[PDB]
RNA sequence: CCCGGCGAGGGGAGUGAAAAAGAACCUGAAACCGUGUACGUACAAGCAGUGGGAGCACGCUUAGGCGUGUGACUGCGUACC
RNA sequence: GUAACGGGGCUAAACCAUGCACCGAAGCUGCGGCAGCGACGCUUAUGCGUUGUUGGGUAGGGGAGCGUUCUGUAAGCCUGCGAAGGUGUGCUGUGAGGCAUGCUGGAGGUAUCAGAAGUGCGAAUGCUGACAUAAGUAACGAUAAAGCGGGUGAAAAGCCC
């Protein structure tokens, strides 16, 4: 459409405040290594749990 | 204990040990204010008068500085006409101590 | 030296009006020439 | 000198039990306004609400007087279906019977927010099943 | 401004400004609307009122003690040097000298000197003459500016 | 003791970096370096060198130890704007307005 | 002779926005609504110079009006009684003894109803 | 000397009277967006102001009821040209 | 949507017959401050003492003062022994304004009084700049699309093989 007034600069930070992004609730290592870990997924050399996946 | 005075046109409710602030006074600093003009003392008890500046009663204050005050500035307007005015007055006062109200 | 120390007779100088200065001065917007017609407006018009 | 003034740490309440059998709606209705504004009191202030802490006994019972009640019915439009909408005056005495009491002392109080914190110190509950035993509530005639 | 009798219109009624000539005042620069013309403020000057505000300056400057009247006051030639020592010997700084008789050797003196100045009683200046701390004279230039001031 | 890096001119919008930069605010340096390792998007790349090179004088120079290292500021602001004619419909040419970020991360012991 | 035009200003400027302290958004920053805010600021005051002690005297009418109906008579036929009884200007702002200390008030309002007629 | 592509940009260290003169270098407002801190915002309501006001931080208030800033809350109340 | 007492509430807290009270404005009045001018006294070129009705106010008229830009006393006198300008605060006046000062600032400044004026912006749906704003909304250019492996490269879903 269009507007009435000029908005305020508090309206752009509560607009902004729940699309905001959130906490990762901390990190993971190896059970294996001294590697430090990507949560829930696997590193390049393979270690989650250990053994030995994708080498590349 | 509290009591009721006139200070001129403007009456004034105070206690004992109270600084109270008042429209001028002639009386400078070095010397004593009194009030026989004291119309009741509220006393300890509820108090039966009627004829006041209540002969049995006094209220001894002293003067504890004569000065002027702060500048208020007053602003007249009204919209659309283009009236728009200001005017200044500072206003004369005394402070008092006051020292008497019997129990 | 003694130059600088002159002074007009009691009001001799007059000063005389500016115009349009100010909001809160009671003079200035239609300037000492009231609301519309020929003579608010610059001088046009009417032949002397 | 200046004028004192209430504060909200200042204010006293004190705890009133209303007997509403005797009684009718409005006189009940604004003495009890008058006593939950501190106008019952002495205020002497323009923002404090004071008032008393106020538990109604009953009011489960409380007449009307003569025939303006059967055309008091409540009135409200919330957003739906042609027609006025209504509720009889015997529901609000019969099911939740509170409710007669707190909007009739409701419009006595001033604005918005301030009739919002004059209106929060009543109480009537179902009726005579109070709960304000321990505060010991000081029995009122009207 | 010269260059163009453009209008930058495309009408008005346009949600902007009636936007006339490309050379109006308010055209952000290039002209003002009252800038500055040729002044010249000088009057007529009304001669039997000038020669009495003399006749007044003139008789303050005897009034206030200012008028010295050195007799016959001059320079051997047209130096500063010997000015200036003429006037630390006179005990005086800062004097408006008044020369009656335009001689070169005193009208080319007092350049050198930073508050010491020289004048004609020939049309006395008025501005000059109620300034400087003394007026110096010469008994030539009194009778000369009093035969100016009839 | 304190080091700022700033990175002056840096090719972002600053909404997107502050998107950023608020996530890894007041986490101390290491653990903030990690959350910032591990998210790929490009705004954060650009934010690490900052991040980095503030850890980094640290490290060296005028500072001492990192272990107590703590990200005391982090915040950005607005570089200078460069305005371009974006074309479009009905051959319209309004400005679009090509910001950067002037992206201020300071850390201290304190 | 060119002048600045402004120089001035500045002085009148930064009065208007320290007056428009405290005040919110562009009221504080922005002068246009600065200068707005100052004007209805000061109008609203004068009105409220002399609409304070109307207000006031509500408050000390009610409370004299409490302590006095506990005392058993209503406030408008105590003050004819007291008005019909012997001299005493009185006033309504008087009662610091009706929030606080008040075993007191009574004597004046027990005259009062009695004088009355 | 640190981070970095070999980049961009800042910093430390050093230079000068001064870089609170750092190269777009003169000192530097105001819009502008963001930080740091204080106090505040979840019986919560409209020109956002006015009048009344809990509180708290800071200020040894010679502690002598104050100064400084903000303010729950609320009587009253319709911008300027 | 009560919404034909302003509303709650009232079957007397109503209404009618008689009357008294109270509350209720910057009115009426006194205090404290103050404008101009009438009257009388001193007694004037200027004023000051007592007293007095007065003083809501636009258009508009008239009197009076201020800073800004520049001259003139200013060829003097003050200045890195800390000048303009920026800024926070206090003091002060009837208001405009004046003054003092911490922080900034690294060269300029200044009355009394007269005089000249391009002389105070916030508006002209005024012109320009910096840059806000709805907004992180909308935009991904004939879907002559792409897949996955290796590589340059600090880094590849768009490059190269």
């Amino acid at each position: 459409a269009v507007q009435q007034n000029k908005p305020t600069r508090s309206k752009r930070g509560m607009r902004r405040s729940h699309d905001a992004l959130t906490a990762v609730t901390s990190l993971s290592v190896d059970k294996t290594s001294g590697e430090k870990h990507l949560r829930h997924h696997i590193t390049a050399d393979g270690y989650y749990r250990g053994r030995k996946v994708i080498a590349k | 204990m509290y009591a009721v005075f006139q200070s001129g046109g403007k009456q004034h409710r105070v206690s004992e040990g109270q600084t109270v602030r008042l429209e001028k006074l002639d009386i400078a600093t070095g010397e004593t204010v009194e009030f026989a003009e004291v119309l009741m003392i509220a006393n300890g008890e509820e108090v039966k008068i009627g004829v006041p500046f209540v002969d049995g009663g006094v209220i001894k204050a002293e003067v504890v500085a004569h000065g002027r005050g702060e500048k208020v500035k007053i602003v007249k307007f009204r919209r659309r006409k283009h009236y728009r005015k200001q005017q200044g007055h500072r206003q004369w006062f005394t402070d008092v101590k006051i020292t008497g109200i019997s129990a | 030296m003694r130059l600088n120390t002159l002074s007009p007779a009691e009001g001799s100088k007059k000063a005389g009006k500016r115009l349009g200065r100010g909001i809160g001065s009671g003079l200035g917007k239609t300037g000492g020439r009231g609301h519309k017609g020929q003579k608010s407006r610059s001088g046009g018009g009417v032949r002397r | 000198m200046k004028t004192f003034t209430a504060k909200p740490e200042t204010v006293k309440r004190d705890w009133y039990v209303v007997d509403a059998t005797g009684k009718t709606l409005g006189r009940l209705a604004t003495e009890l306004a008058r006593r939950l504004r501190g106008k019952h009191k002495a205020e002497y202030t323009p923002h404090v609400d004071t008032g008393d802490y106020i538990i109604v006994l009953n009011a489960d019972k409380v007449a009307v007087t003569g025939n303006k009640r059967t055309d008091k019915v409540y009135y409200h439009h919330t957003g739906h279906i042609g027609g006025i909408k209504q509720a009889t005056f015997e529901e609000m005495i019969a099911r939740r019977p509170e409710r007669v009491i707190e909007i009739a002392v409701k419009g006595m109080l001033p604005k918005g927010p301030l009739g919002r914190a004059m209106f929060r110190k009543l109480k009537v509950y179902a009726g005579n099943e109070h709960n304000h035993a321990a505060q010991q509530p000081q029995v009122l005639d009207i | 401004v010269t260059g163009s009798g453009k209008k930058p219109w495309r009408q008005k009624g346009t949600g902007r400004a009636r936007s006339g000539s490309i050379k109006s005042p308010i055209w952000r620069s290039g002209g003002v609307t009252f800038a500055a013309r040729p002044q010249d403020h000088s009057q007529k000057v009304n001669k039997k009122m000038y020669r009495g505000a003399l006749k007044s300056i003139l008789s303050e400057l005897v009034r206030q003690d200012r008028l010295i009247v050195v007799e016959k006051f001059s320079v051997e030639a047209p130096k500063t040097k010997l000015l200036a020592q003429k006037l630390k010997d006179m005990a005086l700084e800062d004097v408006l000298i008044i020369t009656g008789e335009l001689d070169e050797n005193l009208f080319l003196a007092a350049r050198n000197l930073h508050k010491v100045d020289v004048r004609d009683a020939t049309g006395i200046d008025p501005v000059s003459l109620i300034a400087f701390d003394k007026v110096v004279m010469t008994a030539d230039a009194v009778k000369q500016v009093e035969e100016m001031l009839a | 003791m304190e080091t700022i890096a700033k990175h002056r001119h840096a090719r972002s919008s600053a909404q997107k970096v502050r998107l950023v930069a608020d996530l890894i605010r007041g986490k101390k340096v290491s653990q903030a370096l990690d959350i910032l390792t591990y998210t790929n998007k490009k705004a954060a790349v650009l934010v690490k060198k900052v991040l980095e090179s503030a850890i980094a004088n640290a490290e060296h120079n005028d500072g001492a130890d990192i272990d107590d290292l703590k990200v005391t500021k982090i915040f950005v602001d607005e570089g200078p704007s460069m305005k371009r004619i974006m074309p479009r419909a009905k051959g319209r040419a309004d400005r679009i307005l090509k910001r950067t970020s002037h992206i201020t991360v300071v850390v201290s012991d304190r | 002779a060119r002048v600045k035009r402004g120089v001035i200003a500045r002085a009148r400027h930064k009065k208007i926005l320290k007056q428009a302290k405290g005040y919110y958004g562009a009221r504080s920053r922005v002068y246009r609504v600065a200068f707005q805010a100052v004007i209805k600021a000061g109008q609203y005051a004068y009105r409220d110079r002399r609409q304070r002690k109307r207000q006031f005297r509500q408050l000390w009418i009610a409370r004299i009006n409490a302590a006095a109906r506990q005392n058993g008579i209503s406030y408008s036929k105590f003050i004819n009684g007291l008005k019909k009884a012997s001299v005493e200007i009185d006033r309504k702002i008087l009662a610091d003894i009706a929030v606080f200390d008040k075993v007191a008030f009574t004597a004046l309002v027990e005259k009062a109803k009695a004088a009355l007629a």
